């Protein structure tokens, strides 16, 4: 703000 | 048939029992949970919907990350698919979906999502395979409060391949998790910082994904499959405008197994026409993407199928990007670890079938996001044996019993080392503070 | 004539001599230094050029920030312009220009810039009125090492008006500086965090800017100027597409002074035709931009010139945004502090000239970037009296002697309080560790 | 990376  | 991905075995989840896990609740803040999946449907799972992300039990399209994470934590043991850290439908799982296909869509903040996990889900453990570069005092304070109140917070370190701090992982109240491969080598992409606390399986991690969105591979010789050894379908990328886009080759190829010998930096493939070409990987992903070199050597030789095995530098199972600038690899190609590649050497000359299949319900992923659920899953499992211990005590137990990796002592790449469920449990067996 | 901005007086720079400053070197990592400026030309200044930012001594166009910062630290005492913390041409200054008009243009990293300050500049103090939201271990380690190696690091806390951490300010090895106004009130835009350590003048700070790029205001009555009192030309903004853009009114107006009455939130301006309208500010900048209210009340009444003075809530000198949605304010308007507004009441009825003029060499700025140089300038000044004390010891002295602001004790808004040069010097005079 |  993501996925990891 | 049900497969146990290497990560599950390495962390020691398979030797313990989740029979008491019903006394624990783990909340997954991610992109949702595909409850329609056969390996996830019958879990003791609940969730709290948010106006910005639809239903927690419906990830949507191309938003399978949360489902992969969930599978690592609790894929159900049932003779099909895979198994997670707590596979026997005992652990309580709560889902908070903050990501949509397009990206973050939660109507509120991460703090609000965590609040939901604790207040609505009754979470004891909150796992977050996500993060951002920014940090704030209000957020730091909120998470510290949850942690001191007894909630164990675990998050991914990030995949930027640098020393940057990703939050929430980098707050003192949260466990920052790094990724390692099946040889326990530090994953090139795993961010290294003085916050990195513990490591978990993060390269070539097989798990559940939204139904039909996955992809798998296989190698068969003599009617037997190497699937359980770990066969990764090449993540092929080809030019798409000002960048690269996925261009997977899903097909099957059969032929006599032949190996392209590697001498220095040159290949000796000979004539691979009508054959399945076995080749050692030359170089490794990091500053570049060399997978195309060994792969192309085989293709140019006329190979019908290609099998690339790990070199001595990184013998573990790798799931690298197959950057195909000229779109030369139009045949099915896969990646296997060094041990598997050497085993295949003894089968040279035998009929071999290599295959990549799309529309699957499982897939191999790389990321600190994959390592994180191994750590939070194990944390929850170990905690179920001693629910009276506090989150801080459990966190300490995990760190104190982790298997030291890389250079001696805690380091920025792997923290205290590889999480060890058995050792952590034995630690708490003595007392909440160890022996 | 030469003006002494309020900040210089408030931090104690005007009563503590910089005669020993020659034994100190302060490095300014910013947007350059206009060495052609009369208040900066004759300083003991040097710099290290970088391939991406031209000459450190030529900021270029619309890139005056570093010059404003430098002026706060060392504008020269020469009977003209202003004066900085160390104005007598003694302190050694090293410049590292990391910003161009377009933004960050340095070919390398912040760490590289700090390395240059130390290695090439021989810096004892490194001042950074800049930052970002990101943080890294490589940075944390490098700065902690420089700090333990004896280099004092000072940086701005940021102007986002929230609790977010801006770096380098938020690293343990760096002093995070907050901004306050002339009444010592916390600036609404100053980020508040548990890293905020000390405060300095950051609202309506007059300093040097690239020659000809500045803007100033003035109020004259009976042939006498109120410039030294602090007169801020309204930072007027008018609609520009989906946002707002600067639309300053630079002109002069003369007329009898008359005051618009304020009752709570209501105005009674009467007829201001041909008059200079004096009016108390209603509301204050923060969640909104109310400057337009008192200003428009005067304009609608027919005022040819306007003077807005601070209310009791925030009596210090304010330099707020005059958001003019309907482009109503087409006359020269200015802002003055409460003391000045009250002092003007005696002049009601007298011919008053209000003027805003561009093409100046000085300008009023707001920001934690303005507070930072007061802190680093004072740190350098104080340290010059005890050069053998360590950076860590000087830092502790500054915090131990700051004048507590806001709530009792250290707080996220103002840290330990307002930096105090005289008190800090007295602490170190006893010993590098202060009183026992 | 801005000025403050
Ligand atoms: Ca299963
Ligand atoms: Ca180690
Ligand atoms: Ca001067
Ligand atoms: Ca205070
Ligand atoms: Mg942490
Ligand atoms: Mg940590
Ligand atoms: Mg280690
Ligand atoms: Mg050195
Ligand atoms: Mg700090
Ligand atoms: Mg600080
Ligand atoms: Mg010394
Ligand atoms: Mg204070």
């Amino acid at each position: 703000f993501x996925l990891f | 048939a049900e497969t146990t991905p290497w990560g599950q075995t390495f962390v020691g989840a398979t030797v313990l029992s989740d029979s008491q896990a019903g006394n624990r609740t783990i909340c997954i803040i991610d992109s949702g949970y595909d409850r329609s999946h056969n390996d996830l449907n019958a879990n003791n799972v609940t969730g709290t919907n948010n106006s910005g992300t639809g239903n927690w039990y419906q990830p949507g399209n191309n938003n399978a990350h949360g489902t992969h994470v969930a599978g690592t934590i609790a894929a159900i043991a049932n003779n099909e698919g895979v198994v997670g850290v707590m596979p026997n439908q005992n652990a309580n799982i709560h889902i908070v979906k903050v990501f949509n296909e397009a990206g973050w869509g939660y109507s509120s903040s991460l703090v609000a999502a965590i609040d939901t996990c604790v207040n609505s889900g009754g979470a004891n453990v909150v796992t977050m395979s996500l993060g951002g570069s920014g940090s704030t005092t209000t957020e730091r304070n909120a998470l510290n409060t949850h942690y001191n109140n007894g909630v164990l917070l675990i998050a991914a370190a990030g995949n930027a391949g640098d020393s940057s701090y990703s939050y929430p992982a980098s707050y003192d109240s949260v466990m920052s998790v790094a990724a390692v491969d099946s040889n326990l080598d530090h994953a090139a992409f795993s961010q290294y910082t003085d916050q990195v606390e513990i490591s978990g399986p993060g390269e070539a991690i097989l798990s559940t994904v939204t139904v039909g969105e996955g992809r798998l591979a296989d190698i068969t010789i003599g009617g037997q499959s190497y699937f359980s050894n770990g066969v990764v379908p090449h993540n092929r990328l080809t030019p798409s405008g000002t960048s690269y886009a996925p261009a997977p080759i899903n097909a099957s190829a059969t032929g006599a197994l032949a190996e392209c010998t590697v001498n220095g930096t040159s290949f000796s493939c000979g004539n691979m026409a009508n054959k399945i070409c076995l080749v050692e990987r030359v170089g490794n992903q990091g500053s570049s993407y060399p997978e195309i070199n060994s792969t192309k050597a085989c293709k140019t030789a006329g190979a019908k199928g290609i099998i690339v095995y790990s070199n001595s530098a990184l013998p573990g199972l790798q799931n690298p990007f197959l950057v195909d600038a000229n779109s030369d690899i139009t045949v099915p190609s896969v990646s296997v670890d060094r041990a598997t590649g050497l085993a295949l050497k003894a089968k040279l000359g035998q009929s071999t079938t290599v295959s990549n299949q799309g529309n699957q319900d499982y897939e191999y992923y790389n990321g600190t996001s994959m390592a994180t659920p191994h750590v939070s899953g194990v944390a929850t499992l170990v905690w179920s044996y001693h629910p009276e211990c506090s989150a801080s005590q459990v966190r300490a137990a995990l760190n104190a019993t982790a298997d030291d990796l890389s250079v001696a002592g805690r380091d920025n790449q792997t923290g205290y080392g590889m999480i060890n469920a058995v050792a952590a449990k034995a630690y708490l067996d003595e007392s909440c503070t160890g022996p």
